RNA sequence: CCUCCGCAUAAGCCUGCGUCAGAUACUGACAAUUAACAGCCCAAUAUCUACAAUCAACCAACAAGUCAUUA
RNA sequence: GCUACCUAAGAACAGCUAAAAGAGCACACCCGUCUAUGUAGCAAAAUAGUGGGAAGAUUUAUAGGUAGAGGCGACAAACCUA
RNA sequence: GCUAAACCUAGCCCCAAACCCCACCUUACUACCAGACAACCUUAGCCAAACCAUUUACCCAAAUAAAGUAUAGGCGAUAGAAAUUGAAAUGGCGCAAUAGAUAUAGUACCGCAAGGGAAAGACAAGCAUAAUAUAGCAAGGACUA
């Protein structure tokens, strides 16, 4: 007789901040000299009469970066509070945003104020949008026909090495509805449990 | 699959470090220094095989003879067993007589 | 890991050849 | 006292006195219903019930009527990632019945973020009519 | 810093009440608390 | 029928393989010494 | 493991390439492939 | 009273309880023996309360309010014990010259190892103690080989460690 | 069969479980009939002081100044406790200064230590 | 519809279907078995003790059966 | 810590028949005659039925003892951790 | 496209140098009563001699040389001196996770016990995509196939 040999048990017992929370004082579209001084005393070099040009340049350059998904530059171009909005829904789809000559010159609206800057700038420009799918089929906006855009863009700055970056775009309730979407959509009603009846 | 999928990290060799640059120096210490020192005295290594060479059995015999008293207990037991085995193999095995 | 470089480089060359066959450049 | 050699007593010797007690005890909430005059303690293993009675009557002036003790075994069943048993410590439990009709009940102990909260308020969830199109753009 | 109910005042914490003596804490406390012990500690063997 | 040769009893275990019995003879002392040399966590039973 | 073979992949592939059009495991497993490739040659 | 096992009722449920600093050895060295005696029980009652809090927090599956209080109290009691031990050690050195409170001796056990045998208290002398005489404080010659083997095991471990240290140092030098 | 788990009094037969303890120090002895006689002097009597009016507290204010640790030594204790009297009597039998030739005869013998803590 | 089953002690084992929270009687945390039952004994020195048990009374024997106390 | 034998101190053995029994029938308990199943099984010797003993040279718990050319053996070269 | 596949240091090897609180022998890890028992004593055998029976190298206290010499020896297998002579002094043509230590560890686990003793961390095979067509070592010659 040969006794059985047991294998070791282990073989078989194995088991598997430089941002702010939104807007300090929300501007409502149809006396900020204190905040003007509160930013001048800390920056020591600023021009309100020249800021809108820089704001427009930063805005347009960031929108161009969105075309090529230049996230490395977009991080510096826009605030971290705004970056998920900028780059989340646009992921896995090509956007063909382009800029054309503006309609009216950009101007500052109001400014307020460990310490974070804030500048609300009004623009009425003309832009083009064409958002595609993963598969390269258009789903939003004609690429050729431009549209007129009215925007109230609020910039935030860090107060030592930070700059003025897009923080939040204010959409007024009276703003016209956006462009319609090519594809149709179904919106389900309230789901019913077995004991529930539709009313 | 018995092949690595990436290139190994590059191996840089300094051919002109001090060891390589001065390798061979004093190998002629005898014939160029009036034979005061033999070149084998330049050899650094185990005390039992400085300026000496032999097969494994001769090496083991020499190691036991020269440092056997300083060897650790189980190392010396292993050396004794190895000498016994090598004696049997070299004196009783092999193709030739 | 096995020491050596020549076999790894040969495998890289064969991978490059296969890649050129599978997705030849325009 | 614990982890100290007790001086050996011989008949007619002095009273054994401890001046800086090494024993630290915990008053614990009973896991089961207990009489109103019963208080549960977790005790060092080297502490006798006489020691506990004197400890409570001297350091806390608690009139103690009875003391009972039991050694609760700590589970040795749990095993770490190396299959080595992890020993939960054994510990002594004392049940102390207060004197003179005194009653005890365990007291009811235990009776950036702003930016995250306001962003969660301002999530602005995508509307179903948007169909996955990013609503950030003003066009 | 504001002291809590269980924090010593600095003057109390720094009061040097220590009188360097040749008495152990045990016998000093026995004298202080008035405990009287007349029994003599019988000798034991150590080994 | 077979296999249950182990009929446990702590008295027998300690009296047969315990520390005291191991130390009771020079051979058992060498048993303990070998276990200590090997690094056994359990020297005796 | 002072000296280990690192070319065994290519040594195996030299035979497997000739075995690739065979039926069954003779086209995959070197032990079986080499016998049938020798017979083929 | 049993209320001393719990914090002040105002503190029950507070996420944080403000506490001072742990007594330091130097701070305690200025206090009298009586003062240390009383502070020991003050700290002991605080320690009991904090241990009660810790256990109740575990029971309720809640974090303990200001857990560092327990660390502070343990440190204070350790410092007090060290201060009292220092005073007793100095007194013992002065009056007896003994650096150790408990008697002992260097002895060779049955396994050939040198140990510090701490003496125990007995009522009968050692030559009469039956249990004591069963204990063997000598090593017979069969232990010498195992002593050499243990020494060589230690030597091998030390040599491995030192060689590893030197190799790591060489690797660091080559890297930088 | 469990060689690794600690040997406690919960493990053996009835005699084992009765004989082994948990480290508690003995309080008395057993007489005939297994009657336990408890010796009062064997019971540790807690010498608890009166804490009424005590000013020290479990914690120290952070406002207290930092200091350098200077562990007490035999030399320091001698200097601060015996040296003054020695000098005053030398300028003008060591038992007068505090020294005792032997610890025998004392309740609290320093060596071999015969008191708790 | 079923069970020489069940409940306790001993021995053995050592937290191994208690609660909660995560998983699919597992993991983690929390809790728990309270001495009167049982164990852990005896201050010694001497000296004492022939007379079974078997309902212990008859009858029945041989294989001749620890009972350890007192000054 | 199985098993063989032994030591110390325990325990169990219904009912009927018989009458102080190595007595009869037959539970518990011990065993293992015959058959069947099982044959990597429930089981590295089991199950079901049947059967032998069942106040004794009985069965059995606890602790101890005898150790390898040795032990132990109502001798089967049986048993001494499958 | 699954399963996988791969990796490099965790350490190890060989040298050199240097000589390296409490508890616990009772049932170890057990606070606390009459000790006394206290140790010493050729290795054998495997194996070689083609069996085997005498015999058959084994930490020696300077390597080399004398010298495998004198000697010993079923004078055979084999064993084998000495007189004499007088050597100076931090590294790797080592391994790189089946290797190197057994070692992540003498752990887990196995054993009554003495003992034994692991594993592992960073498009291979097998399948699927896509079952199969008369005939046969499964291929070769081929063939438009
Ligand atoms: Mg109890
Ligand atoms: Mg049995
Ligand atoms: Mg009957
Ligand atoms: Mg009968
Ligand atoms: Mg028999
Ligand atoms: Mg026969
Ligand atoms: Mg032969
Ligand atoms: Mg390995
Ligand atoms: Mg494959």
């Amino acid at each position: 007789f040969t006794p059985p040999i047991y294998q070791p048990k282990f073989k078989t017992e194995k088991e598997f901040l430089a941002c702010t929370a939104g807007i300090f004082d929300a501007y409502v579209p149809p006396a900020s000299q204190v905040s003007i001084r509160r930013i001048k005393d800390y920056d020591a070099n600023f021009k309100i009469k020249d800021f809108p040009e820089k704001a427009k340049d930063i805005f347009i350059e960031a929108h161009l970066c969105l075309n090529n998904s230049d996230h490395d530059r977009l991080h510096t171009l826009v605030t971290e509070h705004c970056f998920p909005d900028m780059t989340w829904d646009i992921k896995y789809k090509t956007v063909r945003w382009s800029f054309v000559e503006s309609l009216e010159p950009s101007h500052v609206v109001q400014v307020r104020c460990n310490v974070y800057g804030q500048i609300t700038v009004r623009m009425h420009t003309r832009q083009t949008l064409a958002i595609y799918d993963r598969f390269g089929r258009l789903m939003y906006g004609q690429e050729d026909v431009p549209k007129d855009v009215l925007e109230y863009v609020v910039f935030e700055k860090q107060l030592p090495y930070g700059s003025w970056r897009m923080h939040t775009k204010i959409v007024p309730p009276w703003a016209p509805p956006k462009q319609p979407i090519l594809k149709t959509v179904m919106i389900p009603g309230p789901q019913l449990k077995p004991e529930e009846e539709y009313e | 699959i018995g092949i690595r999928l990436t290139l190994p990290p590059p191996k840089v060799v300094d051919r002109w470090n001090e060891k390589r640059a001065m390798f061979g120096v004093y190998d002629n210490i005898g014939i160029l220094g009036n034979f005061e020192k033999h070149p084998k005295e330049l050899i650094r290594g185990p005390i039992w095989l400085r300026g000496w060479k032999g097969n494994e059995l001769q090496r083991c015999i020499r190691k036991r003879k020269m440092v056997g008293s300083r060897m650790f207990a189980d190392d010396l037991h292993n050396l004794n067993k190895r000498i016994r085995y090598l004696y049997k193999h070299f004196n009783r095995h092999g193709k030739f007589r | 890991v096995k020491k050596g470089f020549r076999a790894a480089f040969r495998f890289q060359k064969e991978l490059e050849r296969q890649r050129l066959l599978r997705c030849p450049p325009p | 006292a614990r982890n100290v050699v007790y001086p050996l007593y011989r008949l007619g010797g002095p009273q054994l006195r401890v001046f800086r007690t090494n024993f630290f005890i915990q008053l614990v909430r009973p896991g089961v219903a207990q009489p109103e005059d019963t208080v549960q303690f977790r005790i060092p293993m080297e502490m006798t019930r006489v020691d506990l009675r004197n400890y409570l009557e001297g350091i806390y002036n608690v009139p103690v009527a009875a003391v009972r003790t039991r050694v609760q075994h700590g589970s040795n069943k749990r095993r770490d990632h190396r299959n080595v048993r992890i020993k939960k410590p054994d510990y002594k439990v004392a049940y102390v019945q207060l004197a003179h009709g005194q009653t005890f009940t365990f007291p009811d102990l235990f009776p950036l973020y702003s930016m995250l909260e306001e962003e969660r308020q301002q999530r602005q969830s995508s509307d179903p009519r948007r169909g996955g199109v990013p609503s950030w753009f003003g066009l | 810093w504001i002291d809590g109910p269980k924090d010593t005042s600095v003057e109390d914490a720094l009061e040097r009440t220590y009188v360097p003596c040749l008495k152990t804490l045990q016998e000093e406390v026995m004298e202080a608390m008035g405990i009287k012990e007349t029994r003599k500690y019988k000798k034991v063997y150590w080994y | 029928a077979r296999g249950n040769e182990y009929q446990p009893s702590n008295i027998k275990r300690k009296n047969k393989h315990g520390w005291v019995r191991r130390l009771s003879t020079p051979a058992g002392v060498q048993v303990i010494l070998r276990r200590m040399l090997k690094g056994r966590k359990s020297l005796s039973h | 493991l002072r000296n280990r073979v690192t070319d065994r992949y290519f040594r195996i592939q030299e035979v497997l390439k000739h075995a690739r059009h065979f039926r069954g495991r003779k086209n995959r497993c070197y032990r079986l492939a080499v016998r049938t490739v020798i017979r083929a040659f | 009273g049993l209320e001393e096992f719990f914090d002040d009722p105002k503190n029950w449920g507070q996420e944080k309880v403000k506490s001072g600093a742990a007594w330091t050895c130097q701070q305690l060295r200025n206090k009298s023996n009586e003062d240390l005696h009383k502070l020991w029980y003050v700290l002991l009652k605080e320690r009991n309360m904090l241990l009660t809090l810790e256990q109740e927090a575990k029971r309720q599956r809640l974090p303990m309010p200001s857990p560092e209080r327990l660390d502070k109290v343990v440190d204070s009691m350790d410092a007090l014990d060290k201060v009292v031990q220092e005073r007793e050690d100095a007194l013992r050195l002065l009056q007896t010259g003994q650096e150790r409170a408990r008697p002992g001796a260097w002895r060779r056990d049955i396994f050939g190892r040198i140990i510090w045998h701490k003496f125990k208290q007995w009522v009968i002398p050692w030559h009469l103690n039956k249990r004591y005489n069963r204990k063997r404080f000598f090593a017979l010659p069969y232990v010498d080989h195992f002593l050499r083997l243990e020494r060589e095991k230690r030597a091998r471990i030390k040599a491995r460690k030192e060689n590893l240290e030197r190799k790591k140092a060489k690797i660091l030098l080559k890297k930088f | 069969a469990d060689r690794m788990s600690k040997w406690t009094s919960k493990r053996g037969p009835r005699s084992f479980r009765g004989r082994k303890g948990r480290g508690a120090k003995g309080i008395g002895f057993l007489t005939s009939g297994w009657r336990f006689v408890q010796i009062k002097e064997m019971v540790p009597e807690f010498v608890v002081p009166d804490l009424t009016g005590f000013k020290l507290k479990p914690y120290v204010s952070y406002l207290a100044p930092e200091s350098e640790e200077t562990p007490l030594t035999a030399a320091q204790l001698f200097s601060e406790a015996v040296a003054p009297a020695i000098e005053k009597d030398f300028k003008d039998n060591l038992e007068k200064y505090g020294f005792e030739p032997t610890q025998e005869g004392k309740l609290f013998q320093l060596y071999p230590r015969n008191f708790l803590r």
